[PDB]
RNA sequence: UAGCUAGUAGGUGGGGUAACGGCUCACCUAGGCGACGAUCCCUAGCUGGUCUGAGAGGAUGACCAGCCACACUGGAACUGA
RNA sequence: CCCGCAGAAGAAGCACCGGCUAACUCCGUGCCAGCAGCCGCGGUAAUACGGAGGGUGCAAGCGUUAAUCGGAAUUACUGGGCGUAAAGCGCACGCAGGCGGUUUGUUAAGUCAGAUGUGAAAUCCCCGGGCUCAACCUGGGAACUGCAUCUGAUACUGGCAAGCUUGAGUCUCGUAGAGGGGGGUAGAAUUCCAGGUGUAGCGGUGAAAUGCGUAGAGAUCUGGAGGAAUACCGGUGGCGAAGGCGGCCCCCUGGACGAAGACUGACGCUCAGGUGCGAAAGCGUGGGGAGCAAACAGGAUUAGAUACCCUGGUAGUCCACGCCGUAAACGAUGUCGACUUGGAGGUUGUGCCCUUGAGGCGUGGCUUCCGGAGCUAACGCGUUAAGUCGACCGCCUGGGGAGUACGGCCGCAAGGUUAAAACUCAAAUGAAUUGACGGGGGCGCCUUGAAACCGUAGGGGAACCUGCGGUUGGAUCACCUCCU
């Protein structure tokens, strides 16, 4: 597990946030008082989920911040961000740094809330980052990162060496910013048809798409779509991708 | 492949020296029985001789000197990979003159010794002492 | 890029004003060192000496109650013949004059850019950028140099 | 290996580049300091080193090391630029000409001064 | 930097030069060149020499002597040995 | 140029002084900052900073920079390397090219000898001369390695001609073998189906859970299906160019080794380009799919767990036909040929002796482990060299950046292939020695219960996790001074 170490990257993190009131600011993992301190500060008053109860007391109890945030003590994927959007007024920024196993785990969750989030902004691992933002005829692309720039436009905000963390990792590590889109620049019928067209493709990714989408649709839709089923599956943009998933959808 | 039948007998005669053979033994060839001569000439073997008629052997017998070898170096400078000639006086001294080249002249097989006061340069062999 | 930004500054403030010079500019970098640069100048002048007066001050006076020292080394320095430069102020004595700028908003009609001085608002910098003008925040701005047309 | 190779592909004796470049082989070079700044090397290293950015004739700009005391160097100013590195720094191998067009002798300095760029004292 | 080339390669005949010659022009043949590096691109005037080196080499061609090319830039041509 | 006149009278500096490197001590200084080519110098003395005295060197100069050669053999013609330091193509065949046994004649291209013409002068070098000397100038010689031509010489090489049998290769007879290709077939085994008997559990783990069973599971009997693989022999064992090859029989088919002759007559070796073979993974087209299993899915574990655990499971794994063209494709060891102490085995021919049957003398081939000489940085290698050598090919030239960019080529795509540089560092590296080791382990003493990678494909909080198959290179880390 891992929190940052030095000032100047917290800092530029903190600032490059612009965490400020006319925002439904919301933190998750708090972690080291150092860098969950500039952005309760910043923000006159500011919520925060902790999945720790011994931390979660460890700050509600600093004087600094207890009477500045308003805190919360639980899992995250379990928590209501569609209500605190609603509490918060407008929908939500939320931002922090985790151990990120749960990374994953917090994408979905933050795309079940698509409507009640603003904007995303954290801190993860330099390859799951360089996939999340992969351009779609790259080694980098793939499933996740689909799903991913489907949800959002996604965008990196700054990266940080491993030196800089307090427990230091080997690995680089970048902060990312990411933004639901105001209207999908991709409308699909349903995300589910998007996840397995995805998952059966990337599955199997070295293999041409008549041998993987072409499993499931005929070549002679795939052409009709305008695609050439000898294609492999990461040549393969978003947008035929979404214009798949409402074929499934539609034709089914 | 064999490509230097005289290399050949000159390893042979390194070799059977480090050995401690009495004498060593080759498919005998009109330069190489030349090449024995000239070198017992210059007294570097007790003995030289050709035995059997079609197929020839020729035997050298080595000579030791009181508890070792007498040629102590020997080495071929023609290499059939690239030949060397030399003029006259280009003939080289092998340990300032106290060792032998071997020269094919166009008068014959001999001593740089030989060579030089008999105005020849040629091809030159190998070294030895 | 700094820790403290504005405690930082007091904490040079101290020596620079005990020497009646100015403050100009303070940057880090993160690398193979980590590495704090501060730009002073006073109009009567900086030479190298100046420089090395208020760098072994600051070099006593900040150490010893460090907020940190990572890697750490500085510099103290003039302000180049290409300039950096960093508030309205700044800007506002030179408008009408050359500039190159990189920012925190980073999007197409690109964010990276040669301009000339417009005019300065309260919160931006109006600039004839690419002989066309248009204006960026203070705040979404992040580094900006002036007269580039000096190599 | 073999002759035969030899002959197909001669012995590749490498070249070197000139480790001091912007020189291009003259014995010193004029430039203006485009700025001028004073380093700590490290976080316990106290010896400050003093430092320019300059643009020489040729339009190059490179870092070179000041040498000595203080003088009236500062950005406008123009600089004589000589060979020479500063082991303990990284890239720096050009030293400032003590003496030059702009630059002051070691007024004080009794010794190796004709380094210094300073006359013999005038007794 | 791999292929190159149509007066290109060769021939006959006409024209042309002080002189041989696609020098050039008509026809005629389909050649000619190149991985023993042509073609293409970069860089350079050449040499006796010079410096270094134990030597082999390496570097280099300022001065002096020989050869070459150029004369504001790009085109021609007059005259004359 | 000589001569007269007066007077030491008018005329010395610049580097450096810790070592390399000739030359040292006081003083301050505080790591203030200076010092610097490099190694490095310093706080309380510093022979290294600054100053002083003292010293050393060079001198009308002395230092600094730049630039070329040197040193540097550090591109290794002379004069280097490639098991592990960088380096032997994954393997093979083969064109061009290089190289080539042996005897005789012939030729005379190379080669050798001699001559002749030429090789500008100057410069260089030698021997002289001349400026008072020197620099400088200058006489004469030598030198100008060469080129051309003529003349001989004939060893060697080349050409030509003739042969030769030792290299090469054909034949006859045997021999051993997971060599390859094609086609049948068997006994185990798993799963699955169909019953039959039967009944509350099964299954799984550390324990759980997910899972399966009252629609009868599990178990056990029978019968059937289907796909895959060959228990044991089996080995420090054979075959194969390498990759690799293992139930059995047939069919086609490659190579090898021994035997004993016979035959051809140097037909040879190597090999840039070229051509082809080439594990595992992956791809292409169409089948198959038992078991296993990337991905995936679900249950657990853990601070978290993406792992490690379990229940599932797709691709894949199989087949035919295309492709890719890489592997620690490694003996990390190019191919071919000759030579050079021994010793103990293994395997497979063969001869002679066998008193037979065992034996015992030999004698090829292949192969394993020791080890002499020699070699090697050392480790080690060692007649199957890493010894001694001959011919040709491939490859390396500090560490990173980087087998990365770019371009070309190639590929369906993956990617492959060829392949930089800027830039950056004073190293990077191989072997081996001594402490730590340490966790010990045995009995204060001797001393160890203490995975890395390769290729490739996919996941992806990590460094990482997973699958396939290959390799073994299966781990540490290192502080207070000195002269004869
Ligand atoms: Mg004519
Ligand atoms: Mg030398
Ligand atoms: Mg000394
Ligand atoms: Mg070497
Ligand atoms: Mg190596
Ligand atoms: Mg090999
Ligand atoms: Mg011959
Ligand atoms: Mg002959
Ligand atoms: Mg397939
Ligand atoms: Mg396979
Ligand atoms: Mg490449
Ligand atoms: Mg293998």
């Amino acid at each position: 597990q891992n929190f940052l170490n030095d000032q100047f990257v917290i800092d530029s993190i903190v600032s490059a946030i612009n965490p400020q009131k006319g925002q439904a600011m919301v933190e998750i993992g708090p972690g080291l008082a150092a860098l969950t301190e500039p952005v309760g500060e910043r923000l006159d008053q500011l919520t925060v989920i902790e999945l720790d109860r011994d931390l979660a007391a460890r700050l509600q109890t600093h004087p600094f911040l207890g009477p500045k945030l308003t805190i919360y003590q639980q899992d995250a994927m379990t928590f209501n961000f569609g209500e605190l959007a609603e509490k918060m007024g407008q929908p939500l920024r939320v931002f922090g740094n985790l151990p990120y196993n749960i990374s994953t785990p917090l994408m979905f969750h933050l795309f079940s809330y698509t409507d009640a989030i603003a904007d995303m902004h954290f801190m993860l691992q330099k390859e799951v980052v360089n996939r999340l933002v992969a351009g779609p005829n790259s080694k980098a692309y793939g499933r996740l990162s689909v799903m991913a720039q489907y949800y959002c436009n996604v965008i990196p905000v700054l990266e940080v060496p491993p030196s800089a963390f307090t427990p230091p990792p080997k690995v680089d590590s970048a902060v990312v910013r990411l933004v639901p889109h105001a209207t999908m620049p991709h409308p699909v019928k349903d995300v589910r048809v998007l996840s397995r067209i995805t998952t059966e493709a990337f599955n199997q990714r070295r293999k041409t798409i008549r041998n993987s989408l072409g499993n499931l649709f005929s070549v002679e839709v795939l052409t009709g779509m305008g695609i050439d089923p000898a294609m492999r599956a990461e040549n393969i943009s978003v947008a035929q991708y979404c214009q798949m998933a409402n074929y499934l959808a539609e034709n089914a | 492949s064999m490509q230097d039948p005289i290399a050949d007998m000159l390893t042979r005669i390194r070799n059977g020296q480090a050995a401690n053979k009495a004498a060593v033994t080759m498919p005998s060839s009109k330069l190489k029985v030349a090449i024995a001569n000239v070198l017992k000439e210059e007294g570097f073997i007790e003995d030289f001789k050709v035995e059997g008629d079609t197929k020839p052997e020729l035997e050298l017998t080595l000579k030791y000197f009181q508890g070792k070898a007498v040629v102590e170096s020997i080495q071929r400078v023609s290499r059939p990979g690239l030949r060397i000639y030399k003029r006259k006086d280009e003939l080289p001294k092998v340990m300032a003159g106290l060792g032998i080249a071997v020269v094919s002249t166009s008068k014959g097989v001999m001593t740089d010794r030989a060579a030089r006061q008999a105005g020849l340069g040629g091809e030159i062999i190998c070294y030895v002492a | 890029m700094s820790t403290l930004e504005q405690k930082l500054t007091e904490m040079i403030t101290a020596p620079v004003e005990a020497l009646g010079f100015e403050l100009v500019g303070i940057e880090f970098i993160r690398g193979r060192t980590s590495t704090l640069r501060i730009y002073i100048d006073s109009e009567d002048g900086i030479n190298v000496d100046d420089c090395a007066d208020v760098s072994h001050q600051v070099s006593a006076v900040l150490d010893v109650e460090d907020p940190i020292t990572v890697a750490y080394n500085l510099e103290v320095s003039s302000p180049g013949l290409d300039r950096p430069l960093f508030t309205a102020e700044h800007y506002a004595r030179f408008v009408g004059e050359e500039v190159t700028l990189v920012l925190r908003m980073a999007v197409q009609n690109r964010r990276k850019w040669q301009g000339v001085i417009k005019a300065v608002d309260g919160e931006m910098i109006t600039v004839t950028v690419e002989g066309k003008d248009e204006v960026f925040a203070l705040s979404n701005i992040q580094k900006a140099n002036l007269v580039p047309h000096f190599a | 290996a073999t002759v035969n190779q030899l002959v197909r592909k001669p012995r590749a004796r490498k070249v070197a580049k000139s480790n001091v470049p912007a020189l291009e082989a003259c014995p010193q070079k004029r430039g203006v300091c485009t700025r001028v700044y004073t380093t700590t090397p490290k976080k316990p290293n106290s010896a400050l080193r003093k430092v320019c950015r300059v643009r020489l004739t040729n339009g190059f700009e490179v870092t070179s090391y000041i040498g000595g005391e203080g003088h009236n160097l500062q950005e406008h100013s123009v600089i004589l630029i000589r060979g020479g590195r500063v082991k303990d720094l990284p890239g720096v191998r050009y030293h400032t000409v003590r003496g030059a067009l702009d630059c002051s002798g070691v007024k004080d300095r009794k010794q190796a001064r004709s380094k210094y760029g300073v006359k013999r004292p005038k007794a």
